[PDB]
């Protein structure tokens, strides 16, 4: 199955663009969404940068150096780039020695002018924006003062001189962190939490014997030392730190650390490292009220407290994620839960493969996913896990078959349900991207020679085609394509083989003309999620409802478009014992799902599952 | 440390 005469239109659709300069390094930023604009920065050393704009999705770029008029820019900061569309950009330069402040050229019109002010600190950290507010903003200067600008960069204020570390909270709201004695090192563990919503004109006290801090969503985490020990446990408080409740979680030591592996609205994930370098920990889940915590995974992997973990969010489908445990032998193999946390298991076999050296039983194995451990290590994983969340079901990632994640030459494993099922779909490392909303796929071969091929599927990863893109094959280095998964350009980096002078250089290529036509209502048809067993009165019915959307056939081959937005049509389940989690004062005996007592707030049964929306049926209080 | 708060993503470099 393949359609035919694409070589010319895509042919047509492919624009080459070369810039000429000493290969350095490059950052890529995208200003905004339906505007097509991306800034390039290159850098050489000593100190000397160019600055490129490209108005029309990467097909053409400009020289707009002159406008920050050739200063080096110091790439350690990065742009910053201003929150959803605005368009507003700030860099930092690099000054001379018997510089007062800084300097920054900011922007507010896409980067299409600039402006030269100076600073009257030296920001030792990048600009933060207010997410409410995009004209507010806040640094911190070496000296560890901490000034806030209300006018976007034109003037600043010093509202305190020993801060530790700040960020903004919600509707302009400021936290930040004071020490009194030694510097921010020698004194951690005894530092203060402070508040302030008027931008620096009133403060006030929240917290004493702080030793961190930070937000994860509608919660304000502050982990505060022990008064007699070096134990240091977590408080919690939803109300901006007015009030503040112990969470029930275990005190850890001083050689172990939190870390909040990813925080909804209702639920946060948290993991608690063991006492030891075993290397591995345990995740609780919370409830609504983010104090309630229960065990759900244990020899979770995590290598070190500024280590990497295998942990990640399915968001093609609704409560899924994967994640990395530690065997008895240090053998690493992947979990998945479709319950929110719930249950976790092995991921299903491919229907169709053979288990490796690493199967005993050559009929009983499962695969197992690369994730940045594997990258970690020095292996062929050129890239982690992908999904997007319009793209429904949808998930691509490397892995090997057997009882344990192997260092030979990974596949490439697509599952298009969710991951109930998967299938190898390509041989080999590759470079993969979603585009269109799930429309069309495109793969790039990860190779140690020139490339000049690109691959790409429009049914979902089934049929694949080759188009050869250039006559002079180049060394790859990454892809790039609008955030969202909505548009149809793709940007293929590299740079030429010329051996006594290498340059960087960029392809576009445009599926306007594979895509002719446009999906109509006969191109949709109705799909089931989680769905296990007809036979179920309440089949696929996760956290108390079901959800029937409507994707596109692999068949169709039309274009969604950027307008598109998913259906669905929930419907609830009715409620059972499975429904709720424990109270401060009650456990879950073994073999059973009851939650009897255990051998200030008080509570009384049960607590309903947060993100449950069941009704009717048991309601044990 | 602890890592309390989700760390978003940076910007893509190459070299
Ligand atoms: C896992 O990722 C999914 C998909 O991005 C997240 O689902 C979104 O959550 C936000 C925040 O509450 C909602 O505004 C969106 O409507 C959700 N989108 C969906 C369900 O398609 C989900 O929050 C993530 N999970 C965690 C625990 O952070
Ligand atoms: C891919 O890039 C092209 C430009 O190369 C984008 O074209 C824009 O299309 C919109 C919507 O019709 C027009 O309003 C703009 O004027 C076009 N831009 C220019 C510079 O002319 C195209 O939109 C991109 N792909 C997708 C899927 O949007
Ligand atoms: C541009 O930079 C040069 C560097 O020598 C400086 O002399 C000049 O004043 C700058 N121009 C403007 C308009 O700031």
């Amino acid at each position: 199955g393949r359609v035919r005469d694409f070589v010319a239109k895509l042919a047509n659709n492919t624009h080459q663009h070369v810039f000429d300069d000493l290969r350095g390094s490059v950052s890529l930023s995208w200003v905004g969404d339906s505007t097509g604009v991306i800034l390039v920065l290159t850098t050489f050393h000593f100190g000397q940068s160019k600055l490129y704009r490209s108005e029309d999705y990467g097909k053409n770029f400009k020289d707009i150096t002159d406008l920050i008029n050739n200063t080096f820019i110091r790439t350690e900061f990065g742009m910053a780039i201003g929150p959803e569309n605005s368009g507003k950009v700030v860099l930092t330069a690099e000054v001379s020695g018997g510089s007062r402040g800084g300097r920054i050229f900011r922007s507010s019109d896409f980067a299409k002018n600039f402006v030269q002010t100076d600073l009257p600190f030296h920001p030792l950290t990048q600009m933060m924006y207010s997410p409410q507010n995009s004209d507010y903003l806040l640094a911190l200067s070496t000296e560890n003062g901490l000034w806030v600008s209300k006018n976007f960069g034109g003037k600043w204020e010093e509202i305190h001189k020993a801060v530790c570390l700040a960020k903004w909270g919600s509707d302009n709201t400021i936290f930040f962190t004071t020490y009194a004695n030694g510097s921010c090192k020698a004194d951690l563990g005894a530092l203060e939490l402070w508040r302030t919503s008027d931008l620096g004109k009133s403060f006030k006290t929240i917290g004493v014997k702080i030793y961190s801090f930070g937000l994860g969503g509608r919660f304000l985490f502050a982990s505060v030392m022990a008064d007699k020990d070096t134990t240091r446990r977590i408080h919690v408080s939803t109300d901006q730190g007015d009030t503040w409740s112990m969470a029930q979680l275990p005190s850890v030591g001083q050689e172990q650390f939190y870390s909040i592996l990813a925080a909804n609205d209702d639920m946060v994930f948290m993991h608690v490292d063991e006492p030891g370098d075993t290397g591995f920990g345990t995740i609780f889940t919370s409830d609504d009220r983010g104090i309630v915590y229960s065990k759900s995974l244990d020899r979770h992997l995590y290598t070190t407290t500024g280590g990497e973990t295998d942990f990640t969010n399915v968001t093609s489908l609704r409560g899924v994620y994967i994640t990395s445990v530690l065997s008895e032998d240090n053998s690493i193999q992947t979990m998945i839960t479709f319950d929110q946390g719930g249950r976790w298991t092995h991921l299903r076999k491919p229907e169709n493969s053979e288990c490796d050296a690493t199967a005993k039983n050559k009929n009983e194995c499962s695969l197992h996913i690369h994730a940045s451990y594997s990258i970690s290590q020095k292996l062929n994983v050129p890239m982690a896990p992908l999904s997007e969340p319009n793209a429904v079901g949808i998930v691509i990632a490397h892995g090997s078959v057997g009882d344990a994640i192997s260092v030979m030459v990974p596949d490439v494993y697509i599952s298009d349900d969710g991951g109930y099922s998967w299938t190898k779909m390509l041989e080999g490392p590759h470079y993969y991207t979603i585009l269109d909303s799930g429309g069309i796929i495109v793969a790039i071969e990860h190779s140690s020679r020139p490339i000049n091929v690109i691959k790409f599927s429009t049914d979902e990863g089934q049929c694949w085609q080759t188009y050869t893109f250039t006559r002079d094959p180049i060394y790859f280095t990454g892809l790039a394509s609008e955030p969202g998964a909505r548009s149809m350009n793709i940007s293929i980096w590299g740079f030429t083989e010329s051996f006594l002078t290498s340059q960087w250089v960029s392809y576009t290529i445009d599926f306007k003309d594979i895509l002719e036509r446009n999906c109509e209502e006969k191109d949709y048809t109705i799909w089931l999620a989680h769905s296990t067993d007809p036979e179920d009165y309440e089949d696929g019915c996760i956290l108390g409802y079901k959800e029937q959307f409507l994707r596109l056939r692999k068949s169709s081959v039309c274009q969604n478009g950027r307008d598109y937005v998913v259906t669905k049509q929930p419907s609830i389940c009715l409620c059972s014992l499975e429904d709720f989690l424990c109270d401060f004062g009650y456990y879950r005996p073994e073999n059973d799902s009851k939650c009897v007592e255990q051998p200030h707030l008080t509570t009384n049964g049960y607590r309903k599952i947060p993100g449950d929306k069941c009704q009717g049926g048991v309601n044990p209080v | 440390e602890d890592l309390l708060s989700l760390q978003e993503p940076g910007s893509k470099t190459y070299s």
